[PDB]
Order: C-alpha cells, then structure tokens, then sequence
C-alpha cells in the first residue's frame, strides 16, 4: 500500500508519500515517481493504488487541466480543479473505475494554500490535514497532535518527520524513503527524506 | 476392569498395604540428603557384584528436570515408574506455565500420586520412600521426603532406607547450617557409612547446584572414605 | 445498508410556528470508522425557501446537490422566479426514481416555505423525506433521515412540540439531534442547525461529542 | 475499543476507553474493560465483551486455586501462559479476545499481550482494539521510560483521547490506572472525553473544530 | 470396460475386456477383471479398480471361510446378500459394478450387482463403458438354452464390440464358463488388438553413451 | 491432481535378463516450481530382492516408507526369513486401501525378484505399479510412475527391448527417464538409477539438467 | 521465464532463458524471449507468449509508421507509453504481459518496464518473470555502474543461470545481447544451461550435488 | 511472513530469522523472541507462521525432547529430533495443522552438523542451505551462489549479510532486523544483526 499524507497551514501545503514502485513480492524501485502529479499554476495531484491506474488518472487530469489553462490563458482555481478531479473520478467509479486515493494541494489568491481528500469512492472534502493508505491509522493522530494554526514550514517538517519515524518503526511495511512536494511563497519545493 | 480395595481399613484403623509398603521401604538400600546455604548433597549405597555387574546401570539417584533431582528407597520397579511419571509431570508444569516446576510442587505431586495409590481400587501402593531436592521459585534450596502413605515433610537432613533411624540420629547430633561443599559431602559420607560398610564402590554422591547436579568423583570419594577410616581406628 | 455505513451521516428536519429548522451531523467517513473530516455539511440552499438535507454516500451526496442546483438554476433564470418548495420535490422524487435501478445511496430531506399570495404573504413549513428511489413522504411536524433514522424517530416521536418559536425549536431540534447522536457510533463529530424564519436564518454549531 | 498499557520507571500505566457497541449503535459508555485478575495482576480486555470477561474470570479462578495450593503469587508469565492456552483450545470457535495482562511479580513488572489465536507476546508496551494504531502512534511519538507519574497519566489520557477522537469505535468515558510494586491506583477512574476535546483541541470554543 | 455375462444350459459364461485407464491414458494393457470367488462362483468387474479388487478379495476369503465352516457348497445367492450389503453400507462410494455368476442347487445363476447395492438376477448382463454395445449384441443374438460352445462364441462377439466400439475398453477378451463341478478361465481367449508397426531393428544403445555422475558398486551377499 | 504438481517427482522401473532396474528423479519441490533439494531419493530398499519406489506428497512419500519399513521388518523378525516381493506387494495394495477414503497421495512401483526354489534358485524379475488406492498393476517389462508418467510409456513403449544384460538394460532406463524428464517442469534436477543382479547391486547418478 | 536488463558504463546488457512450457509439460527449450521493436529499442517478454508476440508486432507497426511520417527514431519513453496505454485498454480481459523495452535514444539509454495492468516504470535494472526474484538477487549482489562488457555478460549469464536453476519454469538456453549507441550485437547467441550448472555448480562431476 | 535462513557447512551450521511480531498492519515488536527454540544438546528449531501455532508446535516439540533426554539420560541425535518433528507435524495436519515452518539445526558427533528443512505440509529434507517465506524468493540464489564447500564461519555470516541487505533493499517487506544462531566448535552463540 502507498501512504500519502498532507498537511495544510496558513502560509503552506505540504504533501509527503513513499517512493517504492511495487510488484508483487518486490520494490521495483525505491525513489519511484509516479505519484505525484504537478500541474502549472501550483497545484499537485497526489495519487495512491495501483500503478496502472494511478498513471493513467493522473495524466489524464494532467493533461486536461493543462488544456484547460492553455484554451483560457489562465491558472485554473484550486477549488475547480479538485472538483473538477472528483466530478471525473465519480464519473468512471460507475463505469471503469480507477482505484486512486487522491489528495489535492493548490495555493491560489482567491482562497489561499488548500487541501482536498479524496477517497477511490470519489469522496471528497477540504481538510486541514489527510492521509490515505494503511499508513494513514498511524500518522493521522499524530498529525491530530502535534497540528495547530500559524505553525509554520519546518514544524510541519518535524511533524512529518515524527510520522516518517512511526511509519519505520510500526508499520508491517517499514517505510523508510519519502518524497514531500512544499508549496509556499509562490514556490513549489521537492524534497527527499530517508529514516 | 479390575477395581478391588486392595488397600482397606483394618479393625484397629491401620492401612496393613501401607504398612506393608513400608517394610518394602525398609527392605531397600540406605539414601541420605543434606541441606546447605544454596546447594545439596545425595548420597546413596550402591550394591553391585563385583567385576560382573555394571556399576553404571543401577541408578537410585536421578534427575527429573533442569533443577531438581531424586533418590529413592524400595522397589526399583516401582521407583522407576514414579519417577517417569514425575519427569513426565514436571515437563508438563513447564509446558502450562513457562515456568520450571519448583521442589515444593514437584514434591507434592510425587505425595499425591501415592496417596491417590493408596486410595484407588484394583492398585496397589508404591513401595517407595523418595528424597527430593530442588529449587523454589525464589531460588531458594529445599529438600522434601515422601513416604509410601503419600505424606510429605521439608527437611534439612533426612535419610531414608535401610537403618535409617541410626542416620537420621547421627545426623541430627553432627548437622550444621550453612556448611561448605567438601564439608557437606564429608558429612553425607559418614553418615551413611554409619550404616553401610566402609568401601568407596558402596556409595554413590552427588553435588547439586543451582548450575546441574554433578556426581562427586571417585578419588575424591576415595580420599574421603581413607579420611573417614583413619578417624575410625584411631577412635578405636 | 453496508454503502450507508461507509460513510454515515444524519439529517433532521422540524416545523414550528411560522418557522423551519434543519439539522445535521459535520462527520465524514472513512470505511465506516475512520472520521477523515468534521466540517462536513450536509445541508445546501437551493434558494431563501429551499433547503435539502443529504445524507448517505458522500460522492451520491456532491452528485445530487450539483445535479439539483443545476436544474433549480435553470428553472429560475428560465422563469425569472424562485422556485416553488413542492416543485424542488416532486423535482427531487423525479430526478431520484430516473435512476430507480442503479440509484444515488441517498436518503434526503426537504426543508422549506410554501408561499401563500393572497397583498401580503403567507409562510407555511414545509418538510418532506425521500427514499432512496425517490419515494416521498410529506409531513407537518418532523422529518429524519440516514443511519440514525431510528433513534431520531424516537427522540422527535417523544420531545416533538407543535406551534413552537423559534427559540423553542431550535432548542429542542438540538436536543433531538445532540440525543440521537450520541447513541450512534458513525455520526456526530459536531452538529450543524439552521433555523428558518421568513426575514432571517439563524446559523448555529452544537458543541457536541467528538468521540 | 481502546486499551493501552506501558512500562515506566515506576511501574506500568493501563489506560481504556468505555465504550460498548453492537454494529453502528452504541450500546453503553460506561463498560469497565481493565479488570483486577488478583492483587498485582490488570487485564485490560478488547473484542468480544462477554469473552472476555467469561475468560478474564476463568482465569481468576484458576489463579486462586493455584495461589491457595502453592502459598504464592502467580506470575504474569504463568498467567499468560495459562490464557493462551485456553484460549488456543477454541480456536477456530469464533472467539474475539485481546487481552493485555500487566502485573508486579517476583520478576519486576511484566506486560504480555495474549490473543483468542493463541499469541503471547512479551513486551514494555501494547495497545489493543479498533483505536490500537492511534494511540500506538500517538504513544511512541512521545514515550520515554523516565517519565514521571503525572507525565506518564497525561501521555496516556492524551494517547486514549486522540483514539476516541479518530476511531468511531471508541469513546465515552478514559480510565488511567497505575500498577506499582506494592498493587495499583486508580489515578482516573473515569473522564469523559467531552471535556477531553476542548481542552486539546479546541480550547477557544469559539467554533467548529476542523480535521 | 466391458464386462459381460450370460446363462447357457447347464453353465455360466463370463467375460471382459483387459484395460485399466487412467484419465485418457491406458494405465494397465492386459488387467484380469474376472475374479474367482470360489469354485462353482466367478465374478466380472467395473468402475474403480482398487473398490474392485479389494472387495472381490474381501468376497473370496469370507466365502471361502464360510464354506470351511459350514461343510456345504457355496451359494450365489449369500455371495450376492454380502456384496450388496456391504455396497449398500458404503452408499455408493466404492464404485463396484459386478456381474457375478456361479452354479449351485439352485442352478446356474447371473446377477447384475451396481454400486448403490441393488442387485438383479438376469439370463444375460453387461458392465462398463462398453455395456451398451455389450447389450447391444446380446439383445441381438441371446437365446434360451444356448451350448457352450455358442454362449462362449456370443460372449466374445459382445466383449469385441465393447472393445472396438468404447475408448475405455481394449486389450483381450477373457472368458469364464463355471459349471457346478468345474470352471474353465481362459486368459487371453481372443488377443485381437497387437501393435501393428515395429521398427525394422529395435534401438538398442552403445555401451557408455549415458554420462554419469558416480558409480557405487555393492554386492549383494 | 495439484497436489502431485506440489512436489513433482517420478519413478520407472524396467526387467532385463536376469536383471532388474528402478530409476527416480531427485528433486524435491515447493509450490510446484521452487527447487529446495536436489537429492530428495524416492527409491527405498526393503530388503534385498525388493525395493519400492514412490512418488508424489513428499511427506506421504515418508510416512508410507516409514510404515512399510515397519510392516517388513515385523513380519521379517516373526518369520526369520526375507519377505517375498509378491507377499509385499499384495502387502502395500492392502494398506493404500486401508486409506480408502483419506488416501496417502502417492503413487508407487514395486521392483524385485521372485525366488523360486528347485539346489540352486531362479530369480525372476518382478514390476509392479499402484495407483493411490491400492489398485495394482503386474507387469513384465516396464513400470511408471509420477507427474512424468505420459512421457515415460511414450519412451518406454518405443525404447524398451526384451530380454537385456545389465548394461543395456541400464543404458535404456537411463534414456527413457532422462528423456522423460527433460520435458517436465517439475521434475528432474538429478537422476538416480539402481541395477539389480541376484549378485551385486550397482547405484549410479545420472548427468542430468538441473534446469 | 527469466528475463532481464540492466544500465552499465557502455549501455544495456539484456538477458534472457529459452524456455516455453504449458502447465507442468516444456512446451519448447528454444524460443526467443528477446526481440527488436526497431534498430535501437529491444523487448524482452515474459507472461503469455503469444500476447506479448502480437502486442510487441503492433507497437512495431505503430513505430514503423511513426518514423516514417516524422522522419526521426522514436524514443523508448514513447514506445513504452504507447505499449502501457494499448495494454491498459485491454484491463479486464486475461493478457498476460511483462515486457522490458531497452534502448539508445537521443537522451540516453533508456530502460522501461510495462505490464498488462498499464503500468510503465522507468529504471536502471529491471527482472520479469518466475525467475525475477533470483535474477533480482543475484544482480543486486554484485551490481555495479562500472563494469566492463565482459564482467557485465558474465553477470548477466550467472543471474540468468540461477534463476534457471532454482525455477522450474526457466530453462533451455541464456541469450545475453549487448545494446549500444550504434545498435545491439548478440554476445551470447544461445549457451545450453547444462555447461552452465557443471561449469559454476558442479565442476568436478565426482558426485551429485546437494543444493 | 517470517523469513528463515539456515546455512549448513562443514564446522558450522548458522540459523538467522527476521525479529519482527506482527499483528494485523503494526509490528508488535522489532526484537520478537518466539521463532527460535534451542533444545539441550545442540540443537535448534527455527519456526516461521502465525505466532499462536509457532508458540504452540515449537514448546510442544521442546518439552517433548526435554523429557526424552531427561528420560533417557542422553542426548537425542539430530535426525532422530528432526524426524520426531516430522512425524508430529504431519500427524497434526490431517487433524489441526500447525501452519508452521521449520528448519531444524543440530550438531552430534555420529553425523556432524546438520540442517533440516520442512514445510508447513510436513515435506522434510536434510539440505545445505534452505529459506522459508517470501524472502526465500530473494535470498536462495545468493546463497546457491556464494555457497562453498569448506567455507568459514565469517563468510557464511558474510553471506548472510548479502542475504539482509537483499531483504532490505528489494523485498516488499523492508526487513532490516535480525537474529543470528550460529552452532560451531560445540558452542551456540546468538548475533543480533541491523541494515
Ligand atoms: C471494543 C471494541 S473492538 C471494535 O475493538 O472490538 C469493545 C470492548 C468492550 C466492550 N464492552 C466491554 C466490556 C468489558 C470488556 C471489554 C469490552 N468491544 C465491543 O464493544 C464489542 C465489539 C464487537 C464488534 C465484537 N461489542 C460487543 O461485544 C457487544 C456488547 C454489547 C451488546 N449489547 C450490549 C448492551 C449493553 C452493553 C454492552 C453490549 N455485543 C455483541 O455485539 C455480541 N453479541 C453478538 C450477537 O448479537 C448480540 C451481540
Ligand atoms: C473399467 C472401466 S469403467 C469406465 O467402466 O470404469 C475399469 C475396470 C477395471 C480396471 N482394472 C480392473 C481390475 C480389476 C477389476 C476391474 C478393473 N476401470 C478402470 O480402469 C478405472 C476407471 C476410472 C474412471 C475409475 N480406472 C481406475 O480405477 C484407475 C486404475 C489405475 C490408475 N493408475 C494405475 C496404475 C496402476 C494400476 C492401475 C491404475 N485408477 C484411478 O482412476 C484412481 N482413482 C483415484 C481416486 O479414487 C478412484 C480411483
Ligand atoms: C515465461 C514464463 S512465465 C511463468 O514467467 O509466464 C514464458 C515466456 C515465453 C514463453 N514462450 C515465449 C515466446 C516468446 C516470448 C516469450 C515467451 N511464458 C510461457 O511459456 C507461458 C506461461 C503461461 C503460464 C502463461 N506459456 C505459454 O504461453 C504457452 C506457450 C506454448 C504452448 N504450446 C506451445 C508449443 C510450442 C511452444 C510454445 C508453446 N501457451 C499457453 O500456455 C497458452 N495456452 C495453451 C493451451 O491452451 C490455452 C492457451
């Protein structure tokens, strides 16, 4: 299972998952790539379930936000590109669905650094703090913790320091390569973690 | 099945089987058992024919688990079916409580199985009396005696068999707490060749510690018995 | 049943006099124990006289409310008109029997005034309850709706009180709801209230279990 | 369900959660799942109820026997070993238990969590039930074994009310109890998680807290 | 299989076919399926082959100490009763089909045995995947008071038929005749199917062409 | 069947002049493709004129042995003489259908020599194969066995020659079964081959793949 | 099936056994696991044989008419999007496809591993088939960026060789191909597993070997 | 899964298991002690599978030969204890199977040091090196390849530290804990190894 997690504040977004590419009995990779899904106008698609169907939603919505924002020579709002993601998940969950979990992140004038949850049944809420996967019974009391409003970047990187050091260390799956996307001041940072 | 009262009430209130049993008892060989600060000596009489019999094979002194050994006075036949039924017992106390079975329990569960023996139709009592040393579960040395009617009592010192009496009395007047190993063994030698014929092939001793139970070797038993003899004639 | 506990979830609706109240539990859901979220409303404004309650599946839940603000919108701008509370619901009935045989898992209320033109004008409470294939029950006093049905039929059966302020319906709207909740294991985490009155609606967040 | 227990320089706190459900419905907040086995032994029990709490007085009862032959205190070990076993002979039975048995013997403090599969497992800190991954986060974000008492009794309080706060499944009230050489205390008998809440999460009270 | 039976004057003639398959695959080429019970009682099997020979060995020893006991001949009917019994008790689950005939006071005897335990006292009978060309032959040709002579010549052509008309069935014909004082078991009586094409010389390989690993010789003593 | 395909595993059995041959692959499997020995033999010896050779389950391949092992050595101290190889072969028929409704998944042969006595004695090669229940087929020539058992009867129906001295006999088993194997996925990884003479046994092991 | 590739100092080193088979019968010991999509890009297939032949003739036909029409080589991230989207149309319906598409484009040499289940995965190294774990093994034991060509054909040869071994599924003949900026050259055209296991395992051929 | 190692060489025989109790989605512990039992005389059972039935068939087995030495007054030899444990896994599993793997490690003067492998069906057979569980996918090749004849006790534990870091890197499991038992010059010796 991949573990996603994502933290919201005044002045930040930050999402963090595991980099292993799984087949089967074995990693194919321990700094996969193939969860999160960047979009122009700072906003980022993190996605979790199978490999095949985490690819081809997220190059879908990808790609049709991109169309979108060319064909209108303007940065989609967060909040529409969330609904617009649940609003094509709930259309294919009836049909041919794609088993993704979802946690959408933007930062747009309107309505600030925002946050949306979005489960394979399409789900969706905006939330301070998320998590998905089997990961997510062990980081979400601790995000419930140790969150509160104005905390600021690297308190938030200790907190997700504290959930990458209980995924290691309790979780079945020991968890120890990470990937965090940081959206603030107008900049989108990756970062790489190793406990 | 067969379930004759093989042992029943006589007139004047005795159990005749369990007095019987106890001349079985009596007509056996000689074992003495003493007590010190963390450890216990055994020794027992050996009677082997010479240079036919094989001195290994006869064993009246034995160990039922990792902490707790035995000794026995009767029937050998009878003695080595109780004593398989409590080596038996003590891995099964293991088994239900992750623990080593302590003296006391192991004790109590060779009293009871006589008693129940005594008590049962269509059987008839072991013709045993046993000497029992081991460690408690506070690690501390105890030695039990059980007799054939299935009563038990804790000891210091105790000799059971053959002549008994005059060990346990000799043991009485020369026993000392807390003494060191060769002076404990030295004591368990006289007092057994109190009774038994002065000779190092007619005895058996064994040093029982927390660590094993190791059998005392046959020059030190040598040593000891010449010690034990000088005193002798120069006594007389 | 097991898709309705997925997520949880409770809707509750009471009349007074010449007043209206909707309530609802602010949970969300997650394999029918897990709450990933306690700000999630379930009652929407179709317009000042109009609201609906959705409880259930929480994606059948953001369908349905854009589905019926879509249609509520054309049917105004078309006629130029706020729409009739009875037309939203024989529209809702409509719209939720279209999908009789692979519905929506929602079980919604409606909540709202009937206008009466005679001069000045007359606000009669209008409440109904569907079920999930657009069945609809029509009542004057209260209606309920979602996986605490029973324990809100009970509460609003025992403490429901004709012809009550504004005040007076709220308080025991909470009270009906606040009770129901605590009996139930995938509902709560927060209550929200609103009270209708023709000139104004009062907004109101329970302090509630969040356990 | 929430039950936890851990060991600390000055013995071992046990802390659960008191409530009772059948399905969605909450069927009491007031259940008592830290029982007293003898004088120096705590189960803390999750699953089943009624197996349990039949299993937790078998128990008892073999461990008064065996105290009143032997003119000893069991051990946590023996009494665990007991457990298991008993409880390994039905399985395959439908058995639900998960009991964590914390006790002082000869041996110093000891701690074993014992299934209805037959699991026993030696440890200095557990925690069992439906909110067992929150407060195990929650616990070793923050455990240290030179807490003080009053430090140890807030890390579990807090452990126990971030679970009935994530876990639907868990609530009512939060019982902390301090097992010591010389027996155990009762430092909480019982604090609802009401007051829990908003002096954690929401101390202003001033609006909806959102997750 | 085909197995087959028939009452001519005087004398019972069995017979079956010599295939036992495993799957598609012909597992045995020439498997004996007429069993001796005993002197004057012959049976003939079908259906699974280890349910057969167990309880016709089974049969076979309890009638001959039956007939030790009682100092009398055995009897076709008794070998009948313990057959079905015993099938009966197993309710089907030993897969045994049995024409079993015998002569005794009562005269030549046939019966058709299925594996539930029902049984039927026939003048003619066949068994196994072939019994329907079996049948179909007897129906044809089959008379009263047949020789024996012509009761062995109808027995092979129904046994041929089942051979050359069943893919479970194959390998020779062997035949039975019991009487009341002697039985004849003729094995093979027809051997009509042999492999046609053989190989100008047979491949027999050069010494040491097989490499080995190790060779450890023992002697047997 | 799958439960052959476990293991996997095959034996083949042939008659010369005066000479018999048993021949068995090596390997022992796991999930019907993982190799975990290479010297997993499935030929036993009873006595001197008899051996058996099984295939199939490799832990009904060990009771089985274990019990025949028993069976033999019994009747051979009770007799004071060695078991025939017809009275052990009516023997295992017996008790693989003791078995009947729980059978032990193994397919065995049965190679040896009959001695019949006149002076001197004539030892005569003897062959027989079982199915799991006892079924018992006698033969003359050639006997097979396991997963590799088609390709075995090809091979050996085209290859086997009547009436061979110990080397040709053993050039042609050895050839038939690595034949046969080479074509099996769950077979092979070593071949032994045993060649009875009422004189001297000789045991060889085959180059073969071990792929 | 073993197949495998991997990125060293002088390009891709691709390898691959030669073995088919149907259940537990070797349908082939001979065919060809790795093919050419173009002059740059090679596959290596392992699953469903004739899947993996017609999907690996379509997106050959797809990257002919490609480079026909634009005039310049197509690069392996293309190809293998192109063969993820077509294999990811067909979910649901029973292909079985694990296909390693290597090869030198204008950014590099460039290694892609694509599934029947759509996925598509850029790497370094990459093993496909019921031998991948050991092939992963051994690689990863003994890996490294700097090797030379031999050193790396003869790592390649040995994975290949253990994965052979201790699969049951994987056999026949090892292929290793060396892909380069200018093309691809066969190094080891076929080489019989036999030598390979008395060349590596058994040198000596005294006795059978004990794995 | 329970991945078991065991590596039988001429002087030596080295057992090594991950230390891991897992219940559900958390590692209960990371230093677990219930795979491992050593038995009086140089011999160990190493058990992999759910921990009730580990728990259950390893003491059983333990306190079995624990009273047939003490019985007997002598040490049972390896094979006589590696078949005993055959027989009664086998007994059981027509009737309640213990889903447990073994590998049975010994040393006695007849036979020399000696490795047992058995599976949950009861399939036994004396082996040079043997794995259990899906960490056997992975680390078997290494240890065909690195195994040798004559080989010292410092190589095969540098053998089994390929075998780790395997685990750890390319096992879906990222094993990185655990427990050696090495049996050579008539002495049992314990290692805790971390990668
Ligand atoms: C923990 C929850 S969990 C999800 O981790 O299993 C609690 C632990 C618990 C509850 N009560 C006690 C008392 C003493 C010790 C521990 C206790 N477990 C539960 O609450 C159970 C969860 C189910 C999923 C196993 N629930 C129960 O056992 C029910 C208790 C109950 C039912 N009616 C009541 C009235 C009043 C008070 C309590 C109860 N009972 C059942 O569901 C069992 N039967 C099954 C057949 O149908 C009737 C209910
Ligand atoms: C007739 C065929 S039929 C279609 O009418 O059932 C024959 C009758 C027959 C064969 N052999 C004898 C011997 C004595 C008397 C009668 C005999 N029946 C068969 O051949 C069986 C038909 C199947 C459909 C049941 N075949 C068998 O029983 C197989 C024989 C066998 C397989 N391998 C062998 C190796 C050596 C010797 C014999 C055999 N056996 C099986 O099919 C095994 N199954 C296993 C499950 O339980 C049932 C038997
Ligand atoms: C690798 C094995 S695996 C376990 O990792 O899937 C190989 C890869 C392989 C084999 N052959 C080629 C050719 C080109 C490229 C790659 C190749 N896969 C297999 O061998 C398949 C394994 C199964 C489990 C999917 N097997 C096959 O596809 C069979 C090949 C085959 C069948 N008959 C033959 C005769 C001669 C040569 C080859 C074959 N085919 C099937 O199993 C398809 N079945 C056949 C029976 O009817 C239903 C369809």
């Amino acid at each position: 299972m991949d573990t996603l997690i994502g933290l919201r504040g005044n002045n930040f977004v930050v999402l963090a998952a595991d980099t292993y590419s799984i087949n089967s009995i074995i990693k194919l990779k321990n700094d996969d790539n193939t969860k999160f899904y960047d979009i122009h106008g700072n906003k980022c698609l993190l996605l979790g379930g199978s490999i095949g169907d985490r690819l081809q939603f997220g190059e879908f919505i990808r790609k049709n936000v991109h169309l979108y924002q060319y064909q209108n020579n303007t940065d989609m709002f967060v909040k529409s590109f969330a609904f617009f993601t649940r609003k094509n998940l709930a259309y294919y969950l009836r049909r041919n669905p794609f088993e993704v979990n979802c946690l959408i992140a933007g930062y747009d004038k309107k309505d600030g650094y925002q946050l949306y949850w979005c489960d394979y049944l399409s789900n969706m809420d905006s939330v301070n703090k998320g998590a998905h996967g089997y990961g997510a019974y062990l980081v979400s009391a601790i995000l419930d913790k140790y969150y509160h409003e104005n905390l600021t970047v690297d308190e938030a990187l200790d907190i997700f320091k504290l959930c990458f050091e209980e995924l290691k260390k309790r979780f079945l799956l020991t968890q120890i390569n990470y990937e965090l996307r940081i959206m603030y001041d107008n900049k989108v940072e990756t970062q790489y973690v190793t406990v | 099945s067969y379930d004759r009262a093989i042992t029943v009430f006589s007139p004047d209130g005795h159990l005749l089987q369990v007095e019987h049993a106890l001349e079985a008892v009596k007509k056996g060989g000689c074992a003495v058992a003493i007590k010190s600060s963390n450890f216990a000596v055994l020794a027992v009489e050996k009677k082997n024919i010479p240079k036919l019999q094989n001195p290994k094979t006869t064993e009246k002194l034995i160990k039922l688990d990792e902490h707790n050994c035995l000794a026995f006075a009767g029937l050998n036949a009878d003695a080595r079916v109780l004593v398989n039924k409590t080596r038996l017992e003590c891995q099964r106390y293991y088994l239900n409580m992750d623990e080593p079975a302590p003296v006391d329990y192991i004790a109590k569960y060779v009293a009871k199985v006589q008693q129940k023996f005594t008590h049962r139709g269509g059987v008839r009592p072991f013709g045993i009396a046993t000497l029992i040393a081991g460690f408690k579960n506070n690690k501390e040395i105890c030695i039990y005696q059980t007799e054939p009617s299935g009563i038990y009592a804790a000891w210091k010192a105790q000799a059971i068999g053959k002549n008994a009496k005059i060990v346990q009395e000799f043991l009485e007047k020369n026993y000392q707490e807390n003494m060191e190993q060769k002076d404990c063994i030295f004591l368990a030698l006289k007092a057994i060749f109190e009774v038994v014929e002065l000779s190092s092939k007619n005895v058996e001793v064994a040093l029982l510690t927390e660590k094993d139970l190791t059998f005392i070797e046959e020059q030190e038993i040598n040593s000891m018995v010449e010690l034990i003899d000088q005193e002798r004639t120069k006594n007389n | 049943g097991s898709i309705y506990n997925y997520n949880g979830g409770c809707v509750l609706g009471m009349s007074g006099s010449n007043c209206v109240a909707i309530a609802c539990d602010l949970r969300l859901g997650a394999n029918t124990f897990t709450t990933v979220s306690t700000k999630f409303s379930k009652i929407f404004k179709m317009n000042n006289n109009v609201y609906v309650g959705l409880s259930g599946l929480a994606t059948d839940i953001q369908t349905l409310y854009e589905i019926l603000r879509y249609r509520v919108n054309l049917y105004e701008v078309r006629q130029d008109a706020e729409m009739d509370v009875e037309c939203f619901a024989n529209m809702l009935s409509s719209i939720l029997y279209s999908n009789r045989f692979s519905p929506y898992f929602v079980n919604p209320i409606v909540v709202g005034f009937k206008l009466k033109h005679y001069k000045k004008v007359n606000y009669e409470p209008y409440l109904t309850a569907y079920d999930l294939i657009g069945a609809k029950c029509e009542t004057r006093d209260f209606v309920v709706n979602g996986v605490t049905s029973e324990q809100l039929f009970g509460m609003c059966e025992s403490l429901y009180v004709k012809d009550q302020d504004e005040n007076g319906l709220f308080e025991t709207i909470s009270q009906c709801l606040l009770s129901a909740l605590d009996r139930d294991c995938i509902s709560g985490w927060g209550a929200e209230v609103l009270v209708l009155t023709p000139e104004k609606i009062i907004k109101k967040k329970l302090k509630a279990r969040m356990d | 369900t929430t039950t936890l227990a851990f060991k600390f320089k000055d013995g071992i706190i046990v802390a659960v959660d008191s409530r009772a459900s059948m399905g969605s419905f909450i069927s009491s907040q007031n259940v008592e799942k830290i029982i007293e086995i003898n004088k120096n032994i705590l189960g803390t029990m999750a699953g089943g109820a009624a197996d349990c709490l039949y299993w937790e007085k078998y128990l008892g009862k073999i461990i008064k026997i065996y105290e009143l032959r032997n003119n000893e205190k069991i051990s946590v070990r023996a009494a665990s070993t007991i457990l298991s076993n008993i409880l390994y002979q039905y399985k395959g039975y439908g058995l639900c238990c998960g009991i964590i048995l914390s006790g002082y013997d000869h041996t110093g403090f000891n701690m074993f969590y014992v299934d209805d599969s037959g699991k026993k497992v030696e440890g200095n800190l557990f925690s069992c039930g439906s909110g067992s991954t929150y407060a195990y986060s929650i616990l070793d974000s923050a455990y240290d074994y030179n807490l003080n008492l009053d430090q140890a009794v807030e890390l579990a309080r807090n452990a126990i009310y971030h679970a009935t706060f994530r876990d639907g499944g868990s609530g009512g009230k939060v019982r902390v109890f301090h097992i010591h050489k010389n027996g155990y205390d009762k430092i909480i008998e019982g604090e609802d998680v009401f007051d829990l809440h908003y002096h954690y999460t929401n101390p202003e009270q001033k609006d909806q807290y959102v997750m | 299989t085909t197995i087959c039976g028939l009452v001519c004057q005087n004398a019972v003639i069995l017979g079956a076919d010599t295939r036992a398959t495993e799957g598609p695959i012909v597992a045995d080429k020439n498997c004996s399926k007429l069993h001796y019970i005993s002197k004057n009682i012959w049976c003939a099997g079908a259906g699974v082959a280890g349910d057969l020979e167990h309880t016709t060995l089974w049969l076979q020893h309890n009638v001959e100490l039956h007939r030790l006991n009682t100092n009398t001949q055995p009897r076709v009917s008794m070998c009948v009763s313990r057959l079905t019994q015993e099938l009966f008790k197993y309710q089907g689950y030993k897969v045994c089909a049995i024409v079993l005939g015998g002569v005794d006071v009562n005269g030549p005897q046939l019966y058709g045995i299925h594996p539930h335990g029902s049984s039927c006292l026939l003048p003619f009978t066949a068994l196994g995947s072939g019994s329907l060309n079996a049948m179909a032959v007897l129906e044809a040709k089959y008379r009263d008071n047949m020789t024996i002579e012509e009761g062995k010549n109808l027995v092979c052509e129904a046994i041929c038929a089942g051979i050359f008309n069943d893919l479970g069935s194959g390998g020779n014909v062997d035949i039975c005749v019991i009487t009341k004082d002697s039985y004849q078991h003729i094995r093979p009586y027809k051997e009509p199917n042999m492999r046609l094409y053989h190989l100008p010389h047979p491949t027999i390989y050069p010494k040491g062409t097989t490499p080995i690993l190790s060779e450890k010789i023992e002697y047997i003593k």
